[PDB]
DNA sequence: CATATTTTGCAAAATGACAA
RNA sequence: CCUAAGAGUAC
DNA sequence: TTGTCATTTTGCAGGTACTCTTATTCAATATG
């Protein structure tokens, strides 16, 4: 789910960058660099909130080296998937395994064994679905789904979810 | 070209945590299980595969990388193997505290003697320092022998309140060289205390009893002091001829492995009772070869083995010999001579030692130009450059340079040159007992092959010219020349604080002139007055 | 951080920097200059970065604060500004 | 404090262990304690919106989905620059499934949650989910079981549902 | 003594 | 050793002198709060001489004969005779003088009157004299009340510690005491206007410097006195009936149950 | 040429404390080493060309520091590993001053 | 009056040979040696028992005996002292490094 | 206060503490005769008050332990009946200032 | 014929009783 | 290369 | 139901730098 949380990031600056544009620097700095990131900690990081003027403090000098590590504090908003959590996305893509659902930034992988017998998959429907006896899922198609579980990944995140559970399909 | 980048935050260590190593962790951290004594395979040619040089534990040649980190001989830490030893043995530097702790809690049930009940106990355990609770926990119960499952009353010594003891007598326990033998009252049985049961009644020690001790939770349990599982140091730690410490890791491996088999295969108990004894020694030794009373473990050459403990303590060790104080770069040292024609805070530099002392200069659009200069001069004249560091950190040298023609100095660049006059240097006469016989001067480059320097400093320095050698260290940044010109320079040091006055004056032929010139007497005529005169640099210049 | 930092209205340590301050503002400034750092003073044609931050320190143009550390962790913020360079 | 290598429980909305930086109390950059808020789906594009039009006007001193689409689009362009993929989808994510239009009607549902006086995490996921029913609720979030009344909740969503616009 | 020339004692 | 056990103690922000452990060793460096490079041999003058002498150098009445001042001395010496308010700060003066008199007679039993302090005032009134050209014979064109006023402001400007408690305004006091009863014993009233004959601009020169000075004799924080202490302690040992010496020093340092040479002495 | 403790000392009453770390850091040995924020230890394996730190053990890749200590330190951490003891070392204070 | 006493006796050493030391060396002497109510010696039995910091009393003497009592005990080393941060080669907390030098960006736009 | 002749029994002994807040102190009439206090080597000894150690405390930011100490069985400590926590201002005629204010708390 | 193994400075802490 | 030993310089 | 007093064992480490030279690395019996 969404969420806004108090970060704070250390950032070291080079001796040749102290002119009267230093906010400017660690401003953009900050960005480009958090923003838009994952991390298994704090899940997705998408946004900055309060950019008119973000805490910078003071900044310390590292001795023997001249360079200045500033903390900066700042408000983020994230995105982090929870067990057992009932969430709405879009269908992207299916395959032999399962189905990739858009959640935010995240792409969950329902696998076919989460799913009722009912539903199959089909490859002869040009792109490949999941069909049931009532109802189909195709790609684009809306679709709740109950996440269960989170694998950490590289700069992203692949949770395990399910749509077994009672009102849980396509709306 | 130094250490190359690493993208980890750098950081400053604020606090050292001390501990002991559970033995899960240290099979956590382990990267090889060493099982074989011999370092290098039957080929003689490569590392053997678990043996004391595992590729695992880091690279022993330098045209090989580390099997585990992939990275060459100057950055990897090496990391450590682990040796599952056959049975425990006792940790030669705890076996004091082992006795103690033993003596103070109950041998059978594991639990501390004297509980909150007892008077005095309310004040032992009140105390804040562990140090100073354990103390307190051992001489008083020390000399309890019962485990008292049933005690007088708190309130009052009416009624008997029953706590959870077993009612066991515990026995009195001595240390016969590497063990402890205890002796149960007769109802004296003596029997030596296996290592086995004081680890299991270790184990049984709750973590209040323990906590009250001293120990920690989390990073030091009393079960801890006895060793189940050796951590093996990498070759960076023992390199290699091999090192004193890998011999007593192959005997501690043939110990283990006798041992071993003797158990595997079934053997009379006095036979298991001697590899044990052995496997106990063989670990002592190795991490500490002076214990008193039992014969040191001497190399296949005769001597003493160095042990760990050796390598650490004394002057030579590694705190006082390595860390406290260590061999220094950019440091010359040479015969001292008077010079009456030096200032107070300047000191004669052979061509020569200016010639091989260098500082880094920074290349900035202030002195772009005279750090080109020095840069063709190179480094066989002076002044001159002898190095140019880039912004990668590709050192150019320059010699056998010249051939690649004249280079092309960028800001950001280092240009690492030869010394040159007023150049903040830190002198020093040892043994330097006071902070006026280390102050920072003035470099004068000269063409002798003695340091010069001023007759007025000699005596803060208590250097005289009979052949006293004396020591020259050149600061390599602007922080520490700048600081090194603002607070040790000689001017500033001329009143000391240790008495409040002046430590450097007029001596030697200089006191003896002011006295017979300042005679009613003396009388100067006119050539000798403009001579003297002209002498002063600092004369106004009327007569 | 905020119950460390004393505020600035109650500052109880000497208005004048002393001479460890005064050396390591020197030294620090003189570094930054030989990196490229900018100049907030005109140069009457000085070259070395030390008299150079010698002479920012003269008439007050060094951007730096010096956080004195008390012996309970509580610290106080003196810029270089209004530090009284008497020594 | 360090505890060396401390076990730590699963995370579970079931039993609510978000964990240990997800407590009820954050400590705030000012210093003192605040409650920890969580965002619903429109209440957090809202607040997505305004931050990128305060940066944009920061920047330059110094309805329907499609038109709505391409307004987030422009104001994305022109603000920030490139390594916003994730940004994106999740802009187009919440603009896709936006439950409400404005600031007065997410203001509305914010208070009235607020007024219910139950868990952050229940009422942000209350206000996201577009539940029917109060049975439907109570298995979609087994969180809400045992803490408030059948008819109080059924209600609420009634409201709710009312409120859904579009 | 010291050592050298434990303590007394110890 | 003496390194070794004294090199974690230094003079911290607040002039406590703390180890490596914040545990307080002197509430305030050298009991004075003073560098040690910055103190001369100076002689106080009111703890020695006689009671008679002691009157004829400070006390100075505006009312009778035997202790008045010659009405040359200063511009306004003919109407400052019959005053009543000069007479009180006179007489507060003179009472504060005996003060210190009194209390440099407990301090030092043996009386001796030259003692390290930070400030020569010696030099500073030298400098002042040579400087503004006294004449000696010119009458003087300060106001008594002038004098009084100007002391008193000098000893409220001589800050040690700056807190603003009433445990740090003590700890000033008492860490000042000493030189404002040096000042005290120079800067008096006759001894101005009669020994020196300072002028109003030598006067305000003299104090400025004097504050100056003081201010500048401070100890800086982040000293590292420990190890100056246990230098300053260890070299001379190098250049060295009862033990004396390096065996003495050992015995010391050494905290030794028996040593070779225990005697006591009897009054 | 050796560097003494006792020029350390003379250093010290000096007051030049980035003199002392220059002489005993830079002119000497300076080693970069990687530690963990669970455990102090420097059993950190750093695949620095990837990019990839791991302390195995616990088990964690998100948490680690770079240091630089003496080499001389880093083998006497080593050295008291070998021996039974934890020398962990952290970048934080956990109990105010 | 332990510590007068102290404090008289390193006196008469120092000017038996005619040698002036400043007070306030002395005085800092003596009042480390009885800062703790006792007379503490300078000796591996005095000083360097106390709770100054492992790493710290182990530089002195028995380094080895200091380190095992050290991991034993679960001793935590706040890095205070000069020792540790020598053995730890980064600056120390005294003279210079007693403070830490700071950017005050206002001040730098204010400057230009 | 019990002044004795000679020596108390330590079966007696044992029994000295009793019931709180009452307080039993010992004293040997031989220690008695020489009054300590006016000794030029011993200085002044002033007892603080709760408020004042709490004041001295706050002010120069210490903790119990970092201040110097003073034992509970030194004749000044004796003399002036110390309690373990409790402060004595101890005011000294120094010679660099003329008067010098320590704290001890008694341990 | 070649590698492998057999001078110095003490105050206590501890001990053996013990005595009715 | 390590280790040990001896001689020596300035204190 | 508590003091007493009177022999027998308990751990050790020695200043700071610096230069040079010399010797030596288990021998020998025993099996592959
Ligand atoms: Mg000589
Ligand atoms: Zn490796
Ligand atoms: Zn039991
Ligand atoms: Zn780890």
């Amino acid at each position: 789910m969404f969420f806004i949380k108090d970060l704070s990031l250390n950032i070291t600056l080079h001796p040749s960058f102290f002119g009267p544009r230093m906010k400017q620097y660690l401003k953009t700095k900050l960005l480009e660099e958090v923003e838009g990131s994952c991390t298994g900690k704090f899940g997705y990081i998408l946004c900055v909130l309060d950019y008119d003027n973000i805490d910078i403090q003071r900044g310390r000098i590292l001795p023997t080296d001249g360079s200045a590590e500033f903390n900066v504090k700042y408000r983020a908003v994230v995105f982090k998937p929870f067990k057992g959590e009932v969430v709405d996305g879009t269908v992207v893509s299916c395959s032999q395994h399962g189905f990739e659902v858009q959640v935010g930034p995240m792409k969950v992988f329902v696998t076919k064994h989460l799913m009722p017998q009912d539903l199959t998959f089909n490859a002869g429907s040009n792109p490949p679905s999941y069909q049931s006896s009532e109802d189909v899922i195709t790609i684009k198609s809306r679709i709740r789904v109950k996440i269960e579980g989170c694998i950490s990944q590289v700069s992203s995140i692949h949770a395990i979810g399910s749509i077994k559970e009672d009102y849980l399909g396509a709306i | 070209v130094g250490q190359q980048y690493s993208s980890a935050p750098l950081r400053t260590v604020k606090e050292v945590q001390f501990g002991l190593f559970s033995p899960e962790e240290v099979r956590a951290i382990s990267v090889a299980k060493i099982r074989f004594p011999e370092t290098m395979d039957e080929t003689q040619t490569r590392a053997k595969i678990g043996g004391l040089n595992d590729p695992r534990l880091g690279s022993i040649d330098r045209n090989l990388k580390c099997q585990t980190c992939q990275e060459g001989m100057n950055e990897c830490p090496g990391h450590f193997g682990h040796i599952d030893l056959a049975k425990p043995v006792f940790h030669v530097g705890f076996i004091a505290k082992i006795k103690k702790v033993c003596e103070c809690v109950c041998m059978h049930c594991g639990k501390l003697l004297l509980d909150e009940h007892n008077e005095l106990m309310r004040q032992a355990l009140a105390i804040k320092d562990s140090k100073k609770r354990f103390a307190a926990i051992w001489t008083l119960c020390k000399t309890k022998m019962v485990c008292e499952t049933d005690v007088p009353s708190e309130d009052d010594p009416t009624q008997l309140v029953s706590r959870g003891g077993c009612g066991n007598t515990q026995p009195t326990i001595r240390k016969d060289g590497l063990k402890l033998v205890g002796s149960w009252k007769k109802d004296p049985e003596l029997r030596v205390l296996s290592t086995e049961e004081i680890l299991n009644i270790f184990k049984h020690i709750s973590v209040k009893d323990f906590t009250s001790l001293g120990f920690n939770e989390v990073f030091s349990r009393p079960e801890w002091m006895i060793l189940t599982c050796l951590p093996v140091p990498p070759p960076p730690v023992r390199p290699s001829g091999e090192d004193d410490l890998t011999f007593k890791l192959a005997d501690i491996l043939k110990a283990n492995i006798s041992l071993e088999t003797l158990e595997h295969n079934g053997a009379p108990h006095h036979a298991i009772e001697e590899a044990e004894s052995l496997l106990q020694f063989h670990v002592a030794t190795y991490m500490d070869n002076d214990i008193a009373g039992q014969p040191q473990a001497l190399q296949k050459s005769g001597r003493p083995v160095k042990s760990i403990r050796a390598r650490l303590k004394g002057k030579e060790g590694r705190i006082r010999g390595n860390l406290m104080g260590k061999r220094v770069d950019f440091s010359a040292r040479t015969v001292i001579s008077g010079d009456p024609n030096l200032e107070l805070d300047q000191v004669g530099v052979p061509k020569s030692i200016a010639k091989t002392l260098t500082y880094p200069e920074v290349v900035t659009p202030y002195n772009i130009d005279r750090l080109t200069q020095l840069v063709r001069n190179g480094p066989n004249e002076h002044p001159g450059a002898k190095y140019v560091i880039r912004d990668s950190g590709d050192r150019i040298d320059l010699r056998y340079s010249k051939r690649a023609g004249d280079i092309q100095l960028q800001y950001g660049w280092k240009v690492e040159r030869h010394i040159m006059d007023n150049d903040p240097v830190l002198f020093n006469r040892q043994p330097s007992l006071h902070k006026m016989s280390m102050m920072a001067h003035r470099v004068k480059v000269i063409p002798y092959s003695t340091f010069r320097l001023n007759l007025s400093v000699t005596s803060p320095y208590n250097a005289d010219f009979d052949g006293d050698e004396m020591n020259l260290h050149v600061p390599q940044s602007e922080e520490t020349r700048a600081e090194l010109s603002q607070l040790c320079a000689v001017p500033l040091q001329i009143v000391s604080p240790q008495s409040n006055k002046p430590c450097m004056g007029i001596v030697q032929d200089t006191l003896c002139g002011i006295r017979k010139l300042t005679l009613r007497d003396t009388f100067i005529e006119l050539d000798q007055v403009l001579n003297m005169l002209y002498w002063v640099p600092d004369w106004d210049g009327v007569i | 951080l905020k119950e460390k930092a004393i505020p600035k209205d109650q500052r109880a340590t000497t208005p004048y920097m002393t001479k460890y301050e005064r050396a390591r503002i020197l030294g620090t400034r003189a570094l930054q200059i030989s990196m490229n750092a900018p100049v907030f003073v005109d140069l009457e044609g000085e070259t070395d970065p030390l008299r150079i931050a010698m002479k920012e320190l003269a008439e007050k143009k060094i951007p730096l604060v010096i956080r004195r550390y008390l012996p309970d962790g509580s610290f106080e913020d003196w810029s270089v500004e209004e530090l009284i360079v008497d020594l | 404090r360090r505890r060396l290598k401390k076990v730590e429980e699963e995370e579970n909305a079931a039993t609510l262990q978000l964990g240990q930086e997800f407590q009820l109390k954050q400590i705030n950059h000012q210093g003192e304690e605040e409650e920890l808020i969580a965002l619903n789906l429109s209440e957090a594009r809202l607040v997505i919106k305004e931050a990128l039009v305060e940066r944009r006007r920061a920047f330059k001193r110094s309805e329907t989905r499609e038109k709505e689409l391409e307004s987030i689009d422009v104001l994305l362009e022109q603000t920030t620059g490139g390594n916003n993929k994730d940004l994106k989808n999740t802009m187009q994510y919440l603009t896709n499934f936006s439950r409400f239009r404005d600031q007065e009607t997410v203001g509305a549902v914010i208070q009235l949650l607020k007024s219910t006086g139950l868990h952050p995490f229940e009422v942000a996921q209350l206000g996201s989910l577009a539940c029917d029913t109060a049975d439907e609720a109570k298995t979609l979030i087994p969180s809400l079981n045992n803490k408030i009344s059948d008819d109080e909740l059924e209600r609420i969503l009634k409201e709710l549902s009312n409120l859904e616009t579009l | 003594t010291x050592p050298g020339v434990t303590x007394p004692g110890v | 050793r003496l390194v070794k056990a004294l090199e974690d103690i230094m003079v911290h922000y607040d002039n406590t002198t703390r180890n490596s452990l914040g545990n307080v060793i002197q509430f305030i460096y050298g009991e004075d709060g003073m560098d040690a490079a910055h103190i001369e041999k100076q002689s106080l003058d009111t703890i020695g001489g006689s009671d008679a002498a002691f009157e004829k150098r400070y006390r100075v009445d505006l009312l009778n004969t035997d202790h008045t001042l010659d009405p040359s001395l200063l511009e306004s010496g003919s109407e400052i005779l019959g005053d009543l308010k000069l007479q009180v700060l006179l007489d507060e003066e003179y009472k504060q003088l005996v003060k210190d008199r009194k209390f440099l007679r407990e301090v030092f039993v043996d009386g001796e009157a030259n003692w390290p302090l930070p400030v020569n005032i010696r030099r500073i009134i030298q400098n002042a004299q040579q400087t503004f050209h006294i004449d000696h014979t010119k009458p003087s064109d300060l106001t008594i009340k002038d004098i009084v006023l100007g002391v008193k402001d000098l000893q409220e400007n001589l800050l040690v510690l700056r807190g603003k408690n009433e445990i740090i305004q003590n700890a000033q006091r008492d860490a000042v005491t000493l030189f404002c009863c040096l000042l005290r014993s120079r800067l008096a009233t006759r001894r101005v206007l009669q020994e020196y004959r300072l002028t109003k601009q030598a006067f305000d020169w003299v104090l400025s410097n004097i504050e100056a000075q003081f201010l500048r004799s401070v100890v800086h924080p982040g000293e590292m006195v420990g190890v100056l202490a246990a230098q300053s302690i260890g070299e001379p040992a190098t250049q060295m009936k009862v033990t004396s010496g390096v065996p003495r020093l050992k015995e010391i340092l050494n905290v030794a149950k028996n040593m070779k040479t225990p005697s006591l002495t009897v009054y | 040429l050796r560097f003494g403790e006792m020029e350390r000392d003379c250093m010290i009453a000096h007051g030049a404390a980035s003199f002392l770390k220059e002489r005993l850091m830079e002119a000497s040995d300076a080693f970069r080493v990687h530690i963990c924020g669970i455990c102090g230890l420097m059993t950190v394996i750093a695949k620095l060309n990837h990019n990839q730190f791991e302390c195995k053990g616990c088990d964690n890749k998100i948490d680690i520091y770079q240091i630089h200590i003496p080499y001389a330190a880093k083998l006497l951490f080593q050295e008291l590993m070998a021996m039974n003891i934890t020398p962990r070392l952290y970048t934080d204070r956990s109990r105010d001053f | 009056a332990g510590r007068a006493a102290l404090y008289k006796e390193v006196y008469n050493v120092i000017a038996s040979d005619g040698s002036y030391v400043n007070y306030r060396h002395m005085a800092l002497l003596v009042d480390v040696m009885t800062t703790q109510g006792g007379l503490t010696s300078v000796t591996r039995h005095g000083f360097n028992r106390s709770n100054t910091g492992a790493l710290m009393r182990c530089s002195f003497e028995e380094t080895v005996e200091i380190l095992f009592e050290a991991g034993a005990s679960a001793e935590l080393d706040d890095c205070r002292g000069v020792s540790e941060n020598v053995i730890l080669g980064q600056m120390a907390p005294i003279g210079t490094g007693a403070f830490d030098v700071m950017i005050d960006e206002e001040s730098l736009v204010k400057y230009m | 206060i019990f002044v004795y002749q000679n020596n108390i029994t330590p079966s007696a002994m044992k029994l000295v503490p009793s019931i709180p807040p009452a307080t039993i102190e010992t004293f040997n009439e031989a220690a008695l005769v020489v009054n300590i206090t006016h000794h030029e080597l011993v200085p002044k000894h002033i007892r603080l008050s709760s408020d004042e150690k709490r004041e001295l405390l706050k002010r120069y930011r210490l903790k119990e332990s970092q201040l110097p100490r003073i034992q509970r069985a030194d004749p000044v400590a004796l003399y002036l009946g110390l309690k373990r926590g409790e402060v004595v201002k101890i005011i000294r005629k120094s010679e660099t200032s003329g008067r010098y204010a320590s704290y001890r708390i008694c341990m």
